[PDB]
RNA sequence: UGGCCAUGGAAGUCGGAAUCCGCUAAGGAGUGUGUAACAACUCACCUGCCGAAUCAACUAGCCCUGAAAAUGGAUGGCGCU
């Protein structure tokens, strides 16, 4: 289900927030990630020698901490017997927190996406750079490696490299050694060679499409032998699929070994793509400003007022705002309100006296905005679009307009 | 209010519908709200306080703006008052399956419903109004375990009491 | 249906003839359902309004029914868009109540003009809009700071004159509604005797 | 720009028609059947699309 | 009568379970068009002119549409209504 997946992402994001905060005085913390294919024994051994080494650590508080963590991460791994699919992510240590409370913790879990990123570390802190880099890069891209020998269809995350389906074929010989039959055999060879392409072009629809919509934001075709092109520019390959043909890549090698080659030759394009789509969206946002229209908005005050009401269509936000939603509160009267304060206005501000009554209006702690949108953009109007300051249209959005706004579902006049 | 910014008296009325609670998606103010001095969040909180504890299963909201003070009232819609006199109160979030139990009797309670009708209907008194509201019930299914349709034709009550 | 309904209406009109010996024949004319709802509300208690056709051509059968003559006199006046008003109060009072009720209803383009229609000197209630629509025929209109003001009291359409299309649309934009009427009285029936709005 | 009665005069003659689904024949708006023999009096008609 | 569900908005009008009463002369909890949503427009029952017959769904006979190939061309030919 989609809702259960969104809960598991929120769970993991919250886990990361805590682990980045954690910290512990003295001590170290086992960052650890065991990729899908790995043998867990291999990990147990590694740990066991990492243990034996750590027993010569000169510092006590560090030593005994590290030994403890390694003792306990081994015990976690004992509860699994094969590596869970989609990898494993363990995070031992002895985190410190408020109240002077030294507490041990051992968070292991199969992460929801497969991942292809091993890591081991002892250091003062935990390392969750891998994990954030697997929530950021959703963008699944489809690969199809055509060759005279055979095909390979496969999907692709940031790091993760899946193999969907494949086959090979006995295509005919190049030549027909009779004078007349030469011509017929040629025409016949052309028919079976094309038929193979027809099969590939159907299979790709069968694999990379789902509910009359392609599941992959690109569709890299690869290979050699002027074949990938024969697919690329045919009437057989479905136009919604062929719309997202993103590259024809000439690879040496074929099949599985062909795959990796096809990805490394593709790397540059799949980066550009994410920026291209961003440029396109904001480009439209600006079109509504360029023409009078009315169906745009900008600056929290206006934008959220548009959201609250007959909502926006698309809401565009620069992926980090500073800007933060605070929940202000009164001591005596119990009257309360909420405000969207800038980095300067949030840090120190004499504004927040109650004035009418005459008391110090205390600001109960914040929830940072971009995250606030991410929580509850669905309870409004939808399509929360994170953007960047890399493109010229991107920067103009971030710099000028404030990296916040949205394309509206109809024309609205604003006042004050 | 015509030329620039002048409240001569301002007893301006406009008819919003819906309002169990606040509503994030709201659509309460804009357009009509701000021009005319009525705000947005305060007007929403006042709208919540009026249509708080019953009705919480949809209402109506005529908003009489006394310059800056909005007067929210709950004018009755037949279907809304029938849903108010149902089997309360499982308000929101399960809920879910769904809001259509509809076996809650109301025999003499509907007499109150036809009485509170703002005259309306161009009726020949309650005898016909009974039929009207006695059908308006999409959910309720009339008395104990009855149908609406033709039991209505043999009414033997409240002809002279409702005026 | 439509045999049982036809016979059921026969039973309505015959009952309304038995109940009331006094009726009032009114033309429906260019009339709304809203107008008919208003006239039902005002004349609710005393009178009963009805709207028939050529099953009104059936007053013959009531006269046949071992009793009435005099209803023979009423058959020729059930022509045009006719609707009855059955009642028991009085005649000249009800005539005045019918005349007093009425409704505005905006200009009909093409039809005759009953009274001398005028255009008083006043603003339209608009911004810098088309003054050419007003000035096309022969009206003095200026743009005195935004609003299109008419600068003189002028008579556009006289009695028994055909109302043009462009002048009708301008009157509709100004919210000037002298044309139409509501409903007219053609003939009367009072306990056997007939009267003609006198 | 263009006078509204006159427009509707000129609309009558150009825009307010029925079009045969077979042979794209332009037909008077009252039409139930095509003229054209090539389509065999189709009856699949439709109203000419309007300019927005 | 912003009817119920659906709020992303469906007050007849993306959809779906409903689908009754009043006034009724008569208008569907609504054919469409159009709306962010309304509004506005549009589509029964009855009249006036009018004045006796008129309409629907099937079916089958001939004819037509469906019906495109290469030397010029073949109901045998001319021709035939």
């Amino acid at each position: 289900s989609a809702a259960d997946r969104n809960v598991e992402i929120w769970k993991i994001k919250k886990l990361i927030k805590s682990l980045e905060a954690a910290r512990g005085n003295g001590t170290s913390m086992i960052s650890l990630i065991i990729p899908p294919k790995d043998q867990i024994s291999r990990v147990a051994k590694m740990l066991a020698d990492e243990f034996g080494t750590a027993s010569n650590i000169k510092s006590r508080v560090n030593r005994l901490s590290v030994l403890g963590a390694i003792t306990s991460v081994q015990q976690r791994l004992k509860l699994y017997n094969k590596v869970p699919p989609n990898g494993l992510v363990v995070y031992c240590g002895t985190i410190v927190t408020e109240e002077g409370k030294e507490k041990k913790v051992n968070i292991d879990f199969e992460p929801f996406k497969p991942i292809n990123t091993s890591l081991y570390l002892c250091d003062n802190k935990f390392h969750t750079e891998a994990l954030t880099a697997l929530l950021s890069d959703d963008s699944k891209f489809g690969f199809i490696v055509i060759d005279g020998s055979g095909a390979l269809f496969g999907t692709l995350q940031g790091n993760t490299r899946e193999v969907l389906h494949k086959f090979t074929v006995d295509l005919p010989k190049k030549h027909g050694r009779a004078a007349q039959s030469a011509l017929r055999f040629a025409r016949l060879r052309m028919e079976k060679r094309h038929n193979y392409v027809r099969k590939v072009a159907e299979t790709a629809v069968q694999l990379f499409i789902s509910g009359d919509k392609v599941n992959v934001a690109g569709l890299v075709l690869a290979g050699s032998a002027d074949f990938k092109t024969e697919l690329s520019q045919s009437d057989m390959f479905d136009q919604r699929l062929q719309s997202k043909v993103l590259k024809l890549v000439d690879i040496s090698y074929g099949g599985e070994n062909g795959f990796n080659q096809a990805i490394e030759l593709s790397t540059e394009v799949l980066s550009n793509v994410k920026f291209i789509q961003e440029k396109k969206l904001i480009g439209r946002y600006f079109d509504e400003i360029s023409q009078d229209t009315g169906k745009y908005c900008f600056g929290v005050e206006d934008t959220l007022k548009a959201l609250e009401m007959g909502a926006v269509e698309i809401l565009i936000v620069y992926e980090n705002l500073d800007i933060m939603r605070y929940v202000l509160h009164c001591q005596g009267t119990e009257e309360e309100k909420i405000l969207y304060l800038t980095p300067e206005q949030e840090k120190d501000k004499s504004h927040f006296t109650d004035k009418e009554t005459g008391q110090e209006h205390e600001l109960i702690e914040s929830m940072p905005l971009l995250e606030w949108f991410a929580n509850n953009y669905k309870k409004f109007g939808a399509t929360l679009e994170i953007v960047t300051d890399k493109s010229q249209e991107g920067s103009q959005f971030v710099k000028g307009f404030g990296g916040i706004g949205g394309i509206l579902r109809y024309r609205v006049d604003f006042q004050g | 209010m015509p030329p620039k910014f002048d409240p001569n008296e301002i007893k301006v009325v406009y008819l919003r519908c819906t309002g169990g609670e606040v509503g994030a998606t709201s659509a309460l103010a804009p357009k009509i709200g701000p021009l005319g001095l009525s705000p947005k969040k305060v007007g929403d909180d006042i709208a919540k306080a009026t249509g708080d504890w019953k009705g919480l299963r949809i209402t109506v909201k005529l908003t009489i703006q006394n310059r800056q003070a909005q007067i929210e009232v709950v004018p009755s819609a037949s279907a809304l008052i029938i849903k108010a006199l149902k089997e309360p109160p499982r308000d929101r979030k399960k809920q879910k399956n769904i809001k259509h139990s509809g076996n809650i009797t109301f025999d003499e309670i509907v007499n109150i419903a036809r009485q509170m009708r703002h005259r309306s209907l161009a009726r020949e008194l309650s005898g016909t109004i009974k039929e009207i509201l006695g059908t308006a019930q999409s959910v309720g299914c009339n008395v104990d375990g009855r149908h609406p349709h033709d039991i209505i034709d043999d009414i033997n009550s409240g002809a002279v009491e409702c005026p | 249906d439509r045999a049982t309904w036809k016979s059921n209406y026969f039973l309505k009109i015959i009952q309304l003839l038995d109940d009331y010996p006094k009726c009032f024949i009114v033309g429906a004319d260019n009339v709304g359902s809203k107008q008919m709802q208003q006239i039902r509300m005002s004349l609710r208690g005393k009178a009963v309004v009805l709207m028939g056709k050529n099953t009104m051509m059936r007053k013959a059968i009531r006269g046949h029914l071992e009793n009435n003559p005099a209803l023979e006199k009423l058959l020729p006046h059930i022509r045009g868009n006719v609707g009855f008003v059955f009642t028991k109060e009085d005649l000249t009072e009800i005539r005045d109540m019918l005349l007093a009720n009425k409704v505005p209803a905006a200009a009909r383009a093409g039809a005759i003009a009953p009274c001398e229609v005028t255009v008083p000197a006043q603003n339209t209630g608009l911004g810098p809009e088309k003054t050419s629509f007003f000035q096309a025929l022969g009206i003095t209109t200026k743009i005195s700071r935004g609003t299109i003001e008419i600068l003189s009291d002028v008579q556009l359409i006289k009695t028994g004159d055909k109302v043009g299309a462009s002048e009708a649309t301008l009157l509709n934009m100004l919210n000037i509604s002298p044309f139409s009427f509501g409903l007219i009285i053609q003939q009367v029936f009072d306990n056997g005797s007939i009267y003609n709005p006198e | 720009i263009i006078e509204p009665s006159l427009r509707q005069l000129a609309q009558k003659y150009n825009c307010d028609k029925m079009i045969c689904r077979k042979c794209y024949a332009r037909l008077h708006p009252r039409a139930v059947n095509c003229r054209k023999k090539k389509c065999g009096h189709t009856n699949n008609l439709r109203p000419k699309k309007k300019v927005k």
